[PDB]
Parts: structure tokens; C-alpha cells; sequence
DNA sequence: TAAATTCAGATTAGGAAT
DNA sequence: TTCCTAATCTGAATTTA
């Protein structure tokens, strides 16, 4: 039958004081009730409309009913977004340890359509649910209905929303910039964050960050021992419970060179800590009230958390698996390459502790990899576990650095929290680089509409033109800075740590104050080292500049007819075979020089010349740890150690230490209370 | 019966444009 | 107390 | 056997020419 | 609209201390 409409209408003029802009489809007047198929519908019904072929039935809530100008009989509604409707896609049907998407559970959102009344099908129960109301109280409400929602969605941002100390947990911490960072922005706005826990399996990024953190529980090993091990220190906690011992001294679950199990540190008697050895603890059954001792003392201690015990989880899950580096990877399965699979066991142990905020970091192609198959997952697995949750896209470079490092951050918080914003660019940046366009609404920048005048975009020269001049072979981890600061960059990247909110050492003046640590550049190979002091001191000078290089047809590099093979030292070629032929002989990347006023798009954990830009400007040398750390926002004091190499990978697998303290205070003001309303996005003050 | 349908500004991060 | 040096 | 050295793919965003 | 070009928290095969 015809749809009809019910009623008198609707006063003129107070349907245009509700509805002004409507009177880019006009209307004749206004009507409150409509009936289509013997069934009448009034304003504010939640409504089932019919979809394209293949599609499930959309879900609206009617906000209008009006006649167009053009004599139809129009309805519209905001729309009921489905778990699969969102950005989370084909992922709506992963389970992380339990749970799973409800299929009732749907997010309202601000997303308007207009239709025709023949569109519509038949009405839907949706009840609004509060999360902060009795858990069983919410029980048989959800089953009185048809559908439910506990959260608005947002495109913008892929916002999932509502409708002082901190303990924070950092997994795969590194060298900890990003805990670091966390910390000192949540201290500038007001929390004392801190960072009780870090775990990482590679040795020299937990002596980093236990030297620039001496009370921070730093554990070297992986995640899902750290998992394990939480799982059976909760039941000892719960309990209580050839030669004879004196303490023991620490407590873990398998490892390297080990069985799967829980296993402790012992000192013995009469022996020395290097005579300390680890045990199972059924060979350990002889020692109850030791390792009740133990327990007691480590959980009023916290050296592990319970699950409550952690407010705060942090992560930057492997990405080497996922970038678009690694010409290796899967397309066809992600969840194959183990260190794509550390991202399910992050949120695994997320869904064990229950923190309150949880940040994710990864680089771009976790969202294009697969689809963006793994980065959606992450997203579904804190909407899965009834998170509010939000994406962002975040360059480093727009917080006062020299780099263009897009990074994706996942924020999750719980529904007894506030969900923390993103900070806006304080900075112009050099854009270098492409945001993805299924993506584009993810972008934390300002809109082309206004953008208020930020700090001028900085420059390699305004972080590097401080420190004095090194050698390719500086073995001295701690000298002297040849001189005072130059730059803004410089004067703030060598403030202490109270100058800079780092309480890690309490008052005074903690280790390596005013010395400059780590300026040591990556040692080249003799052969190396003289095809760097070969590359000429210009701007843009690469390996085109050696001898016995061309450019031929269509930028392609050749060999030189009239010049022989110029050789090396060594008997190996001067210009190596690689060099001309990467990219299809078009690069200029290899054995490229870098100038003052050109910047690094990202810092990486490999140094060498080979296939990047990374030759100190003036210096026959490539850029130092010390340098690489500065263009990724390190302070001077923040010390690192272990093998150069080592280094390099601690600094180029890091977080930006500005976007992570920008993270820090939006997440700090989100904690204690401080925030404004829906903006996903927020102005940070002078800082 | 038929179908119905479900349908941004540009963001800056440099100095200009 | 008493345990083992494995 | 480990350590060092050498070479290298698959997509996608934007950018100038016309 | 054309092609390119720039860009991607790097990895694996081979050779050599
Ligand atoms: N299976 C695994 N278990 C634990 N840690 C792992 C791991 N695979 C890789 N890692 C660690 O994950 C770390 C990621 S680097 C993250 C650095 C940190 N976000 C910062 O800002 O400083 C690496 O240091 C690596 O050692």
C-alpha cells in the first residue's frame, strides 16, 4: 500500500526552529507519524530500511518526518552503526580470550541520511545501556529487547565513546621512549604516572631503561612468558605458599634454554650472588617458607601486577613484520610471522590485567598490510572487550622535531574512564610521506579551514648543529659537548631531568649531568669508510658523485666507457654492484648525504650508508646514536647501552618522545578528570 | 519496494596549502 | 632450608 | 657457526604535464 | 588523465673473518 502521513503537521515555524535548514533537500512542511505497510511510526523509533542486495538491513533512528519540495514522502534518520559496519570489518568475528562481539550490540552515531518512507521495514527494540549501572541489571534489560548500544561511534577518529598516582605497564618497552614520554607529559599535566613494569626480550634495552628508571621493574624476556608468569604468580598470591638457601631472588615462567613453568633465582648459603641459580620449583619443594617469603614480600612489593594493578598498559608491539620494509612478509595470512602475532598476545595480556587506558603504537602499514588486517584487529579486540577505543594517525615532526614519522596510536580506555584525546600539531612539519585513504579521517591535524601559526617546522641543522665533531671509530660512550646550544631544539633536548618533569631519580641532580652520552656513529668497514670520504661535502651529494658513475636515459645509472672500474684499497669496487642497481638504477638513496636544512623522513635500526641518506652533512661519517635519539625527540640525558648496532635499533624502534609526551598529558588530563566534551582532538598548552 | 542510501574537510600539516 | 643445585 | 657483506619486493599517495 | 616518484620502526642469501 502507499505510505501515508499521520497527522496534523507540525506548527510552520517550529519545524524550522528545529529543523532551520531543511526549509540540501527542501520541505513542504512537516508531519511527527507515518504509516507504511499498516504500521505506524513516530519520531524517535528505531527503524530497519532496506539495504543494496548482499548488504544486511540498515539500522536508524528517525529524526524527521517531512514532504519534499519535489512532492516525495521523505523520512530521515541517524544511523545504528554494527560492530562489522565500522572500520573493524571482516575482524568483528575474532575472540580474544572469551570474549566476542555481541551480534545485538550496535553504536549510534551523527552519520543523517534521507530516504523514502518506502524504505522502511519494520520497528526494532534499542535500549540505551548505562556500563556504570549493576552488571546484572543490565542482564535482563539487554534480553527485553531486540538490539542494545552502550557506546556512540564516531568516524572521525573511529571514536568509540560514552554516551594521583597511576602504575603503568610497558610491553616490548625498548629502551622505554614511549613510557618516557608518557610520564613526563602525564607530570606536566598533573598525574604522577610512572613505569613499574617493562618487559623486552632483547638485554640491552632493558639496561637502558633500568639505568634511566633504577625503580621501574624491567624483566628481559618475552611477552608470553610475561603472561605465564602473571597467570601463575596470581594463584602463589592466592596461596600464599643439596643445599640450603638465604633469599631468593626472582621469580619467572620458562625462558630461554627453559621449560615451561615457574622457575626462581636462589642464593645459597655460604655462596656468592654469582653462584646464584635458577630453579624449577619442584626441585625447590624443600624450601616452603622461603618461597612464601618471597611471595609475601613481592606482592606488597607489586613486583607483578594483579589484575587491577595496572592503570595504565603502554605497548610497541614488533613492527618489522608488518612494514613495508620487509619485502617479505605475508599478505596472504599476517597472523603467520610470529612478531604479527605479539600484537594478539599485547591485547591477550591486556584482557588478563583489565587497565584502565591502553595505548597501541605501530607505524602506517598496520593499517594498510593485509588490508590493515592486523590494525583493525587491534581495534576489535578492545571493542570486543566493550572498550571505548580511538585511532589516530600522529606525526612526529609536528611536536618539534626534525622527521616525518606517521605512527598509529590505538587508544582504549574503560567505560568508568574518559577516553583521552589526540594532541594537535604544535609544529608545521616538511610533509614527507602519504596518509592512507581508508585512513584520511584518522589524520591528527588541523583542518584546512584554520590553522592557528605553530612553531616553525624544524630542521636537521636546529638539532644536530650543537654537537661537536666525532671520527667513524668513537669508542668513548660519555664525552663533552664542544660547546653551548645553538638552537631552541638544543637548549631543550639538554634540559635535566627536573627541568624536563623526569622524577625517575627524585630530587637532585641524577647520573651523567651536562655530558654528552652515545655520540658515537656507526664504525665502517675500511672499505666503507673511504667510499664516504669520497662522497663529496654538497648538498644532495650520493654515490652519483664517485667516479666512474653516469646517468643515462631516463635517470638510470650507467658505468663510465672512458673511466675504468675505480677500485678500492681492498680489491673491491669503489662503486658497488648494489648501489647501481637499486631501484632499477634510479635511487639516489645510497651513500647519500644529508644537509642542514633537508630532513630524515624516519630513523631507522640500521645505519649504514647503504641503501639511505644518513652521511653526516659536513663529517665522513654516518649520523651518531646521540643524533639519530635527537631526531626522534631523545633528551641528551637519556642514556642507552649495549653494542652500537644495539643502540641504533634501541633508538630507531622507539616512540618519539614528544608525541609520546603529548600522548602523556592529553592522557593525563583524561585521568584526572580535566576534559572538554566529544573533540577527539585537543590544543596542547605552552609546553 | 527500493533501496535507500548511506553516504570532509582536508587536513594541514605543512606551513602552506 | 633445602632445594636442589641441578 | 657466527659474523659480515650484498642485494633486494609490493603496494600506495601525491605531484607535475598537458 | 598520464606516468612516475617518493615512501614504508627491514630481511635473507651469500661470502668471509
Ligand atoms: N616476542 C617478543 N617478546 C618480547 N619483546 C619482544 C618480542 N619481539 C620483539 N620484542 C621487543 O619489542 C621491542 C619493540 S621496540 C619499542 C620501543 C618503545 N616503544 C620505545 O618507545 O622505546 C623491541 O625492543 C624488541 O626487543
Amino acid at each position: 500500500h502507499e505510505p501515508e502521513f499521520i497527522g496534523s503537521p507540525v506548527a510552520a515555524d517550529e519545524a524550522r526552529s528545529n529543523w532551520p535548514k531543511r526549509y540540501e533537500l527542501k520541505a513542504r512542511c512537516h508531519y511527527r507519524s507515518a504509516k507504511v505497510d499498516n504500521v505506524v511510526y513516530c519520531l524517535g523509533d528505531d527503524v530497519y530500511v532496506k539495504a543494496g542486495e548482499n548488504e544486511a538491513d540498515y539500522i536508524g533512528r528517525i529524526t524527521e518526518f517531512f514532504e519534499g519540495t519535489d512532492q516525495c514522502h521523505y523520512f530521515t534518520c541517524r544511523w545504528f552503526f554494527r560492530a562489522e559496519d565500522t572500520v573493524i570489518n571482516s575482524l568483528v568475528s575474532i575472540s580474544v580470550d572469551g570474549h566476542k562481539h555481541d551480534p545485538r550490540r550496535v553504536f549510534l552515531s551523527e552519520e543523517k541520511n534521507d530516504n523514502v518512507l518506502d524504505c522502511i521495514i519494520s520497528k526494532v527494540k534499542i535500549v540505551h545501556v548505562d556500563p556504570n549501572m549493576d552488571p546484572k541489571a543490565k542482564a535482563q534489560l539487554i534480553e527485553s529487547c531486540d538490539l542494545y548500544y552502550d557506546m556512540s561511534y564516531s568516524v572521525a577518529y573511529s571514536t568509540f565513546a560514552n554516551i594521583r598516582t597511576a602504575t603503568l605497564l610497558d610491553l616490548y618497552s625498548g629502551c622505554g621512549g614511549m613510557s618516557t614520554g608518557l610520564c613526563l607529559g602525564a607530570a606536566l599535566s598533573g598525574l604522577k604516572l610512572e613505569t613499574r613494569w617493562a618487559v623486552d626480550f632483547n638485554s640491552f634495552a632493558c639496561q637502558s631503561l633500568k639505568y634511566n628508571h633504577p625503580q621501574t621493574e624491567v624483566r628481559n624476556e618475552k611477552a608470553d612468558e610475561f603472561l605465564a608468569l602473571l597467570k601463575e604468580w596470581a594463584v602463589l598470591c592466592k596461596k600464599y605458599v643439596e643445599f640450603v638457601v638465604e633469599k631468593l631472588v626472582g621469580i619467572c615462567y620458562g625462558g630461554s634454554d627453559r621449560e615451561n613453568g615457574i622457575y626462581f633465582k636462589v642464593q645459597w648459603e655460604g655462596y656468592g650472588p654469582e653462584e646464584d641459580t635458577w630453579e624449577p620449583i619442584d626441585n625447590l619443594s624443600d624450601c616452603p617458607q622461603k618461597i612464601r617469603e618471597f611471595v609475601q614480600e613481592g606482592h606488597k612489593r607489586k613486583i607483578l601486577p594483579l589484575p587491577g594493578d595496572v592503570d595504565v598498559i603502554c605497548g610497541g608491539p614488533p613492527c618489522q613484520g608488518i612494514s613495508g620494509f620487509n619485502r617479505y612478509r605475508n599478505r596472504d595470512e599476517p597472523l603467520k610471522d610470529e612478531k604479527n602475532k605479539q600484537m594478539v598476545t599485547f591485547m591477550d595480556i591486556v584482557a588478563y590485567l583489565k587497565p584502565k587506558y591502553v595505548l597501541m603504537e605501530n607505524v602506517v602499514d598496520i593499517l594498510k598490510f593485509a588490508d590493515g588486517y592486523l590494525g583493525k584487529y587491534a581495534l576489535s579486540c578492545l571493542v570486543a572487550m566493550k572498550y571505548q577505543a580511538r585511532l589516530g594517525m600522529m606525526v612526529a615532526g609536528c611536536y618539534g622535531l626534525p622527521q616525518f614519522r606517521m605512527r598509529v596510536f590505538l587508544w582504549g580506555a574503560l567505560s568508568s574512564m574518559v577516553l583521552p584525546k589526540y594532541p594537535l600539531p604544535t609544529y608545521d612539519v616538511v610533509v614527507r610521506g602519504g596518509a592512507p585513504n581508508a585512513f584520511s579521517q584518522c589524520m591528527v591535524a588541523y583542518d584546512e579551514t584554520q590553522k592557528p601559526s605553530l612553531k616553525k617546522a624544524l630542521l636537521l641543522g636546529d638539532a644536530i648543529s650543537d654537537l661537536p665533531k666525532v671520527q667513524n671509530h668513537q669508542p668513548n660512550d660519555v664525552m663533552e659537548y664542544g660547546g653551548s646550544p645553538k638552537t631552541e631544539f638544543q637548549r631543550y633536548i639538554r634540559l635535566s631531568r627536573k627541568d624536563m618533569l623526569d622524577w625517575s631519580f627524585g630530587e637532585g641532580a641524577g647520573p651523567d649531568e651536562g655530558k654528552l652520552l652515545d655520540h658515537q656513529p656507526l664504525r665502517l668497514n675500511n672499505d666503507d669508510y673511504e667510499r664516504v670520504q669520497q662522497i663529496p661535502v654538497k648538498k644532495g651529494a650520493n654515490f652519483r658523485d664517485l667516479k666512474g658513475v653516469r646517468v643515462g636515459a631516463n635517470n638510470i645509472v650507467e658505468w663510465d666507457p672512458e673511466i675504468e672500474r675505480v677500485k678500492l684499497s681492498s680489491g673491491k669496487p669503489l662503486v658497488p654492484d648494489y648501489a647501481m642497481s637499486f631501484i632499477k638504477g634510479k635511487s639516489l638513496k645510497p651513500f647519500g648525504r644529508l644537509w642542514w636544512d633537508e630532513t630524515v623522513p624516519t630513523v631507522v635500526t640500521r645505519a649504514e650508508p647503504h641503501n639511505q641518506v644518513i652521511i653526516h652533512p659536513t663529517q665522513a661519517r654516518v649520523l651518531t646514536i646521540r643524533e639519530n635519539a635527537r631526531l626522534q625527540g631523545f633528551p641528551d640525558y637519556y642514556r642507552l647501552f649495549g653494542p652500537i648496532k644495539e643502540k641504533y635499533i634501541q633508538v630507531g624502534n622507539a616512540v618519539a618522545v614528544p608525541v609520546a609526551r603529548a600522548l602523556g598529558y592529553c592522557l593525563g588530563q583524561a585521568y584526572l578528570g580535566e576534559s572538554e566534551g566529544s573533540d577527539p582532538l585537543y590544543q596542547l598548552p605552552p609546553s | 519496494k527500493q533501496t535507500a542510501r548511506k553516504s570532509a574537510p582536508r587536513k594541514q600539516l605543512a606551513t602552506k596549502a | 632450608q633445602t632445594a636442589r643445585k641441578s
